[PDB]
């Protein structure tokens, strides 16, 4: 006997909280990821969209009133918290421009692995990374490639040795907190998730308590649906 | 003694990273060693000699031998040493010159061209004007964000949002910028943090 | 003997300072390193108890040996197998005794003095827990001593009749110190203008060895004790210092 | 450019995570209405309190109210000397495991105890001598759980946040060298 | 090669010989190199040829580090066993050399090394030592990540 469904209508009869959660969430996740993540483009217009609006309203409030100093040290708190978030959010992506700096130029000349350049960068990193490879190549010319053969002009990829590649190294040791949503897709039994199969190897099986060390690479997939967090 | 110029040059390079390392900053970079450039420079210019010295005789004398293909193939390898040890020592000297723009210029002066950084001696002519134009790189992205004008420094946490100053003997009364503060030696404050991060880090009020 | 182990079996668990407490902190970083001892700073006692430290002014040669053996409890609170005795490293300043006016008052005190070392020896062996068996009985028993009061305080007993003294040491199954004799001159800044400068000879237990060069400047913390050999009189004893804690300068 | 850490969370940035979590207090201003207003971004209720009666805010918020004394930290469900006392008894009679942990484990346990030290049952050796006996137990599971590490898979099936962040440079800097032989011979 | 360990690694040398006779030595006498001759040569340019020869023109002769006198030694007690006084890398050296050979015998050896001064590097980084001077090159990076950290915690606890 289950009331619930016949509960829940009988009271019938986006949410600013929720984005909080999410940049929280995206943050944790870049600091500890070693390859570039694809930037969270349509939620992060909002945010920019919201700061700018309060700010404005701090300014009138606290003109406009000239008992209560305690409300209008609660927002001028929390606001510059807010602000942290985002100037720790996208000053971590720009540390990691400037080390796959040349992996990434690979990635447009190629046809056709992924072309995003606008869901994987944003507006404005697009405008520090043709500008940054640019004015390291016009340092390394007068101080190097001056006294340049014909074989060792350019630096795009220098086969012949291990260099000029890069690595967005795929077998980075993370640590994970696996969290997936049950039935109440992919799960094989009761309490658990399903095998990872690495090359070598049996299952691995993952459970929904749990954490776990495992490589970067077998658990690539359950970054994009959500249900594993670092 | 064939590439014996590369392991000096890069042991020259591994001081600086452990004077950046432990606990100093790395204010005052030593000195662009340039005499030991020279020496480098002047035996890939004389490796160049004998590898279009042999490409007449091999279509004269040698006529396409095996046994001098590999002169072709050693002497390309020595090219190659050169140009890794000489990468590795002007890419380690250009992020401390990156870090540098970015922690203590364009920081409460916005136009900071002397002031800090005092060598302006031990940059080279060619490390000195790319470190100037890159400080224009940073301004473009501080106006197409509005989050913070100069988004540069304070990375650390926000916590206890009003907090004691004391000023450590600098007078001037220097600040107009939200207000005037009429700076006096010797006297502490209980203003909040977002006026004194501008300041704290010029050493000029110490306690936090 | 009794229940003086648990007042100060609570002292090494519940002494604290304003907000990280030290000796469950001083004890655990010298078990991973494997420097097993402690360093008591002796202010600490006297405000947390004064009847402790009655009793160790009075009479230190019984109660330090029961100290060792509350630390060495406390110690398997923390690992979970050898962990041996562990030892007592003191240090303090009240007032520097200068070392000519050593009267007969102070015998078996805790004395603290100065002076410069002049000469060392060669390092030697005390047993602390060894194995007796009779040579005609064969019955096997141990005798574990951890006193130290230098020839001979605690011995072999004399039965288990059988002959005198029937009892062997077995090399096989024991365990070994260390001991380090020096000797110590007083600074010649309190002159003896009509006196040469005199001289005393101290001991040294098995982790301060080694520790200190011939011709520095040292403060000692130490037992003024007294020991009976025949190596000039009638009932004649010998002043020696049992040394528990150099608190030496900066060497220099 | 950080270039301080750049790959782990120092611990200033652990006590900002864990300011985000609800706690209930007794607060002592009403500011209810009889029949101006907080009205931040990421809470934006409870303008309405009653002096004297429990209601659950965000922890970053109580912690300014403690200051100027307008509210009191309730004390949680582990802050207990009942509660603890079966935490402990747990970890000696099972060698493998990890208690339980609320995940908030050490940092609960100090901007508690610095700023809100009138609110409990009698702090002085009941809590803090409970925390730090729980801390020395925990640490040498972590100590013997470090021999038996391989180059495929590691369970540590119950562990806090803070006991976490001081531990990951050691393993993934040694795990990664141990996949760079056993890759490399193959 | 942008990390400065890796570009030091490839200055050690290697007692290696010849195969073919070549007219020319960039090092001195008699410029024609007779064959069955042994030199030292550095990892950067014994690497290329081994493989460019089917015979290749260098033999590369097993080293001592590699020798039975270092591998007995480090299979009883790798802990007080000195790795400074070899030459001064060792894991960026053992792994180049495993590549270059494919020997599933040696990968056995280093990973227990590894993991046995693994766990002696946890123990003392918890705040008079020895250990400054007895640690490889490779490790000195480690303990200087892990000591610095443990610091920044119990710092932070208190006060």
């Amino acid at each position: 006997i289950n009331i619930d469904d016949i509960l829940a209508e009988l009271d019938k009869e986006v949410s600013p909280q929720q984005d909080f959660s999410d940049l929280m969430k995206s943050w944790k996740n870049e600091r500890c990821s070693p390859e570039l993540l694809p930037y969270p483009h349509q939620l992060m217009k909002r945010l920019l969209n919201r700061i700018s609006m309060q700010s404005q309203l701090i300014e009138n409030i606290s003109m406009g009133f000239l008992e209560s100093k305690l409300p209008l040290l609660c927002m001028e708190t929390e606001l510059e918290r807010l602000k942290f978030v985002i100037r720790s959010y996208i000053r971590c992506r720009l540390s990691k421009i400037d080390k796959f700096s040349l992996y990434l130029r690979q990635l447009n000349e190629d046809e056709n692995s992924l072309i995003s350049l606008t869901d994987l960068l944003s507006k404005d990193e697009i405008k520090y990374h043709d500008t940054h490879s640019l004015i390291w190549l016009k340092l390394v010319n007068d101080s190097i490639l001056k006294y340049m053969p014909e074989e060792l002009q350019a630096i795009n990829d220098t086969e012949g040795s291990v260099n000029m590649i890069d690595e967005p190294d795929w077998n980075k040791f993370v640590f994970i907190h696996v969290n997936g949503p049950p039935d109440g897709e992919n799960e094989f039994g009761k309490p658990c998730y399903t095998v990872t199969i690495p090359d070598l190897k049996e299952e691995v099986e993952l459970t929904i308590g749990s954490i776990y060390v495992m490589r970067y690479e077998v658990i690539r997939d359950l970054l994009r649906d959500d249900k594993v967090a670092l | 003694m064939y590439g014996d110029l590369g392991n000096k040059l890069v042991l020259e390079a591994k001081r600086t990273k452990q004077l950046y390392a432990r606990s100093n900053q790395d204010v005052n970079l030593p000195m662009y060693h340039e005499d030991i450039i020279r020496n480098i420079l002047k035996e890939v210019s004389n490796l160049r000699k004998n590898t279009e010295y042999l490409k007449e005789q091999q279509q004269l004398g040698m006529l396409d031998d095996k046994v001098a293909k590999c002169q072709y193939f050693v002497t390309l390898l020595c090219m190659e040493r050169n140009k890794r040890c000489l990468l590795a020592y002007q890419r380690l000297r250009t992020d401390i010159l990156d870090s540098m723009a970015w922690n203590n210029n364009g920081l409460d002066l916005m136009s900071s061209i002397t002031f800090s950084q005092q060598d302006t001696n031990n940059l080279s002519h060619q490390e000195q004007e790319y470190l100037k134009e890159y400080c224009d790189l940073i301004t473009d992205l501080k106006s197409g964000d509005l989050v913070d004008i100069d988004l540069s420094g304070s990375l650390v946490p926000p916590s206890d949002v009003f907090i004691d100053v004391r000023v450590l003997k600098d007078a001037g009364e220097i600040q107009t910028e939200y207000g005037v503060f009429n700076l006096i030696k010797d006297s502490q404050f209980f203003v909040r943090q977002s006026d004194v991060e501008r300041l704290i880090q010029q050493g000029y009020l110490q306690k936090i | 003997n009794t229940e003086i182990i648990k007042s100060f079996k609570n002292f090494i668990l519940e002494f604290r300072l304003d907000s990280q407490f030290i000796y469950r902190d001083q004890l655990r970083n010298n078990i991973l390193v494997k420097n097993y001892s402690l360093t008591v700073n002796m202010e600490h006692l006297i405000g947390y108890n004064e009847d402790i430290y009655k009793k160790l002014s009075d009479e230190p040669s019984d109660i330090i040996p029961l100290f060792e053996t509350a630390i060495t409890q406390v110690a398997k609170r923390i690992s979970i197998n050898s962990l041996p005795t562990f030892q007592l490293i003191l240090n303090s300043n009240a007032n520097q005794i200068p070392l000519r006016d050593l009267d007969s008052e102070h015998v078996s005190k805790i004395v603290r003095l100065s002076g410069i070392i002049i000469s060392t020896s060669v390092l030697s062996s005390r047993a602390t827990y060894l194995s007796i068996m009779c040579r005609n009985c064969r019955h096997t028993t141990s005798i574990t001593i951890n006193n130290f009061n230098t020839g001979n305080t605690v011995s072999l007993p004399r039965s288990c009749n059988c002959g005198p003294d029937p009892y062997i040491i077995i090399h096989e199954s024991s365990k070994f110190i260390d001991q380090q004799f020096l000797k110590l001159q007083e600074i010649p800044e309190l002159v003896p203008v009509g006196e040469m400068p005199r001289n005393l000879t101290m001991t040294c237990d098995r982790y301060l060895t080694n520790k200190v060069i011939p011709g520095t400047r040292v403060t000692i913390v130490g037992i003024y004790s007294i020991y009976n050999s025949k190596n000039s009189g009638v009932a004649i004893r010998t002043p020696y210092i049992k040394i528990l804690g150099i608190q030496s300068d900066v060497e220099t | 450019l950080p270039a301080h850490l750049q790959q782990t969370f120092s611990p200033e940035e652990i006590q900002f995570i864990v300011e985000n979590e609800p706690i209930k207090i007794f607060p002592r201003i009403t500011t209810r209405q009889k029949i101006w207003q907080l009205i931040t971004t990421d809470d934006k209720a409870l303008n309405n309190m009653v002096a004297m009666r429990s209601t659950e805010v965000v922890l970053w918020i109580a912690l300014l109210l403690k200051q100027q004394s307008k509210c009191s930290i309730v004390a949680p469900q582990w802050l207990t000397t009942k509660e603890l006392d079966r935490k402990i008894q747990y970890e000696k009679t099972h060698p493998d495991r990890f208690s339980e942990l609320p995940w908030n484990w050490l940092v609960l346990a100090r901007i508690l105890f610095n700023k809100a030290k009138d609110d409990f049952h009698d702090p002085i050796h009941e809590l803090r001598g409970k925390i730090q006996d729980l801390r020395e137990i925990r640490q040498i599971k972590v100590l013997k759980g470090l021999k038996y590490l391989n180059e495929s898979h590691l369970q540590l099936d119950n562990l806090s946040l803070l006991e976490i962040n001081e531990l990951r440079p050691f393993i993934t800097e040694i795990m990664d060298k141990l996949r760079e032989i056993h890759t490399a011979s193959l | 090669y942008y990390d400065i360990d890796d570009v030091l690694a490839d200055g050690t040398e290697f007692p290696c010989k010849f195969q073919y006779d070549i007219p020319g030595l960039g090092y001195n006498p008699g410029r024609p190199i007779t064959k069955n001759t042994k030199l030292s040569l550095p990892l950067w340019l014994a690497r290329i040829l081994a493989i460019v020869g089917p015979v290749p023109f260098v033999e590369l002769l097993p080293p001592d580090m590699f020798s039975t006198k270092v591998m007995n030694a480090i299979k009883t007690d790798p802990v007080a066993l000195d790795l400074h006084s070899i030459n001064s890398h060792f894991f960026s050296l053992a792994i180049k050399w495993i590549m270059l050979f494919s020997e599933k015998e040696l990968a056995n050896v280093v990973s227990e090394l590894l993991l046995q001064r693994a766990q002696e590097l946890n123990h003392h980084a918890s705040s008079t030592s020895t250990f400054l001077l007895k640690l490889e090159e490779m490790e000195k990076e480690i303990y200087k990540k892990s000591h610095e950290s443990y610091k920044d915690t119990k710092r932070w606890m208190f006060k």
